[PDB]
């Protein structure tokens, strides 16, 4: 790793994940998890995170402007 | 309007517009205002004599660590000098902390705003595990000692491989460390809250979860949320005192 | 100015349509009066203090 | 009272030999504790029909660093430096030989003596001094934190850790007494150690401009 | 009380019951008859005469109730209006043992060998106004309390380790004048502090500003009693003092900024930036 950025998910990165995921359900997008008979998008979003089956990568920006690619497996959800 | 630009970046610096550093860490401990809370010290406010004689830990009576320890533990601990010169080792640094808290305030006030409070979660852990007062302590002191140490270890405000940014987690972390070896000492633990080992170990594992979700998220915008915070206080006071 | 100071304060006193403010004893000499005596009745009643 | 005056003048040798310690220049262990008693009898009762005359009360000390590096201390009897005074003050340091010198006025050095200052920036520098300032330590005082010097490699160490720029870290003016009684070079990072109830500790860095 | 008093302003018009102009040719005349008993002394031998003799007297009369609560001499302040003045002014007093406090002052001869009546009464009003015989000029009074709070009270360490608050009786000084309280003796410079946050900037430094405008958040809010947490107060201050000078919270301090130009535009100076842009 050798990243000084939390390997943790932060507050907003969850935030802007669950929003996108949901945004994309609404859309119609294929569901890595099934949705327990779930019609709410948002939803089926927070299962989703909870599985970490989720086909994000999420790029963070030093100041330096080095940048930091996680997976949503590898970030951890805060809450 | 004039903090709406102060934000903390990646990195946890606090940052103007203009990304001139404000702090390299927010709030100066780079965790969250929410997450601390009060908690007392106890070791500046005693006298030297009253702290010496409670963190004392004498094994020399071999009664008293009878009453607080398993039969089985306590004659372990008489057979090797190696064991009691651990329990020795950590009041020596316990009275060296001491003195750095007396440094760091002259009044030397047990209340401090500290992430995670152990106290409260030790009450927890007694209903939880049903621990009697009256059963002396299954685990054995050094286990406790040893403990304190590795928890020390796994929470770093700060990681740097370079020297000076694992001092800055250090700082950081000090009065913690100091609290948490207070209240974790092998001869508290004995005396009082006779913690089983599977229950210390529960401990240490919720403690170390609370500190990372204390640690500030980055990208907050902290300027706008100072100023906002402190109008509140300014309605109450008076026009003309 | 200690000059100023040990010869006191002076009373100018403001009047409509005046440039600057005129002193007492100038605006009382153009009413009339102009003997000292008896600007200085007018002034006070009463010389005893 | 001329009585008064040496004490004041005990103070402020007590406080050069502080000032010069925290640039690291090595200082006497008795200068550091010199008492009153000691200074009056040292240099005389009074400097009126006494012993002192505002002269020999200059002290010479060399930096711990570096051996030739040396900074000497000028006191003068007229309470504002004449422009020529301080150019004799210029040939008694070309004698030493030394580019670090200091300079205490009794009270506001003229102008041009100041303009005569500026222009030797590259060599001969003099820092002026207020006697009245060096009275008290500012150094001692609880609001102010402790300063700590920092050399050029440690100082890219922080900004290399937090990939900051030494414009990003706070700035501090030199105008301030607290930089001047350092004497940090302009563009050197001071590091400034202050307790936090939140941490019980802190570090921050002063950038001098 | 003797230290406070050394810090408390006093000035001529106040040890100085009254102040009287005579005219006096000699000490022999006796114009005012009190003064000869001690004059005659005086007489005996001339001092400045040779010369001249004034025929102008000054004659200062003080108080010695206003003496005692100054802790003041009729003899240090004749020594000390002579001194700056050269010969131009030539004090004479009367014995301590006697009741009443007199000062006979005659106009320097040299020039008789500026019209000497109102010279004279210049002289005198000057020296009244501007005489600062004693304490400091920015304070003009001293009041002297003891501190019920602990923090106030002297703080030490006792060998047994409890913590021990002593009682000091404490000064306050109207106005500010911070390096000269801490320049005179037996004054405390660390326990010493100045409200204002720029005498702090001129003799503490910036950094010494940080940490009372941090100690000057915290104390205003609780004094309303509300709460907030440190990390907030320490921003505030920080921010402040990242420049390394004082700068108000201000449009004008807005405006002197590395901010860019559409900051300036949102700012009302739109039209004079993004022309100089």
């Amino acid at each position: 790793q050798k990243r000084i950025t939390t390997p943790y998910m932060t507050k907003y990165e969850r935030a802007r994940v669950l929003g996108t995921r949901a945004l994309q359900i609404a859309m119609c997008a294929p569901v890595m998890v099934e949705l327990e008979g779930e019609t709410d998008p948002l939803l089926i979003a927070m299962k989703e995170l909870k599985a970490r089956k989720i086909p994000i990568i999420i790029r963070r920006y030093l100041p330096d402007g080095s940048y930091e690619d996680w997976g949503v497996d590898e970030l951890i959800i805060s809450d | 309007k004039s903090m709406e630009s102060v934000m903390v970046k990646y990195d946890a610096t606090v940052r103007n517009s203009i990304n001139q550093v404000v702090q390299l860490r927010y709030g100066e401990d780079g965790l969250a205002g929410e997450s601390v809370e009060f908690q007392n010290l106890a070791t500046l406010k005693p006298s030297n004599k009253a702290f010496e004689k409670k963190f004392r830990f004498d094994y020399t009576n071999e009664r008293a660590l009878r009453r607080t320890l398993q039969e089985d533990l306590v004659k372990d601990v008489l057979s090797n000098a190696h064991i009691q010169n651990e329990l020795e080792r950590e009041f020596e640094r316990m009275r060296e902390d001491r003195e750095v808290l007396r440094v760091i305030f002259p009044t030397g006030d047990s209340k401090v705003v500290l992430p995670c409070n152990l106290l409260r979660m030790i009450w927890n852990a007694q209903k939880i595990f049903h621990i009697n007062p009256r059963l002396p302590s299954d685990l054995h002191p050094i286990k406790v000692v040893e403990g304190v140490k590795e928890l020390s270890k796994k929470l770093v405000i700060v990681n740097g491989d370079d020297p000076l940014s694992r001092q800055a987690q250090e700082n950081a972390t000090l009065l913690f460390n100091i609290h948490l070896r207070s209240t974790l000492c092998s001869r508290r633990m004995a005396e009082e809250f006779r913690l089983s080992g599977e229950a210390f170990d529960w401990l240490l594992g919720e403690i170390e979860s609370k500190f990372n979700q204390a640690i500030a998220h980055p990208g907050e915008m902290v300027g706008a949320l100072a100023a906002q915070s402190l109008g509140e206080p300014a309605t109450q006071m008076t026009l003309n005192t | 100015g200690a000059k100023k100071s040990a010869i006191g304060q002076r009373i100018v006193a403001t009047l409509p349509y005046i440039k600057q403010e005129v002193p007492i004893i100038i605006v009382f000499r153009a009413l009339g009066f102009v003997s000292d005596r008896d600007i200085l009745e007018h002034i006070i009643y009463d010389f005893e203090d | 009272d001329d009585e008064e005056e040496t004490y004041r003048l005990w103070k402020i040798r007590k406080t050069i030999m502080q000032l010069c310690h925290d640039r690291g220049y090595l200082v006497t262990q008795d200068e550091l504790d010199q008492t009153l008693e000691e200074f009056k009898a040292q240099f005389g009762d009074k400097p009126s029909e006494g012993r002192p005359r505002r002269t020999d009360l200059t002290v010479l000390v060399a930096h711990n660093d570096d051996p030739t590096d040396q900074m000497f201390v000028f006191f003068p009897e007229e309470p504002k430096v004449g422009i020529k005074t301080i150019k004799v003050y210029c040939q008694r340091m070309q004698e030493e030989n030394i580019t670090r010198a200091l300079i205490v006025v009794q009270q506001g050095m003229t102008p041009s003596a100041k303009q005569s200052l500026v222009d030797m920036a590259p060599k001969y520098i003099l820092e002026q001094f207020l006697q009245q300032e060096l009275l008290i330590n500012i150094t001692e005082h609880e609001l102010v934190p402790e300063h700590v010097v920092m050399t050029k490699e440690e100082v890219t160490e922080l900004l290399a850790r937090y990939k900051l720029r030494e414009n990003q870290l706070p700035r501090i003016q030199a105008g301030d007494p607290v930089a001047r009684y350092f004497g940090i070079k302009r563009g050197q990072v001071v590091k400034i150690i202050r307790p936090s109830e939140t941490a019980g500790r802190y570090i921050t860095y002063r950038l001098v401009q | 009380k003797d230290i406070l008093c050394r810090l408390e302003h006093t000035t001529l018009r106040k040890v100085t019951a009254n102040t009287a102009i005579y005219y006096d040719p000699n000490p022999q005349s006796t114009v005012v008859a009190e003064d000869q008993e001690w004059v005659n002394v005086y007489y005996e031998m001339p001092d400045f005469d040779v010369a001249r003799i004034s025929p102008w007297l000054l004659r200062v009369e003080l108080d010695r109730k206003h003496m005692t609560d100054r802790k003041l001499t009729m003899e240090q302040i004749a020594e000390k209006i002579n001194a700056g003045f050269g010969d131009d002014l030539n004090c004479i007093f009367n014995d301590d043992n006697a009741e009443k406090l007199v000062l006979r002052i005659r106009i320097m001869n040299s020039d008789e060998n500026m019209d000497d009546d109102v010279f004279l009464r210049c002289i005198e009003s000057n020296m009244l106004t501007d005489m600062t015989l004693q304490g400091i000029e920015q304070i003009s009074k001293v009041y002297m309390h003891l501190p019920q709070t602990d923090n106030k009270k002297k703080i030490i360490i006792t060998e047994d380790g409890e913590f021990k608050a002593l009682q000091e009786w404490i000064l306050e000084t109207d106005g500010v004048s911070l390096m000269r309280v801490l320049s005179e003796k037996d004054v405390d410079p660390v326990r010493t502090t100045s409200n204002d946050i720029v005498e702090i900037f001129t003799v503490l430094g910036i950094e010494a500003v940080r940490k009372a405008l941090e100690r000057e958040l915290y104390h205003v809010i609780s004094f309303d009693g509300s709460y907030v947490n440190y990390r907030h107060l320490a921003l505030l201050c920080d921010t402040m003092t990242c420049r390394g000078h004082l700068m108000a919270i201000t449009r004008h301090g807005v405006n002197r900024q590395d901010t860019g130009p559409l900051m300036k535009c949102s700012f009302e100076e739109t039209v004079d930036v993004l022309m100089e842009a």
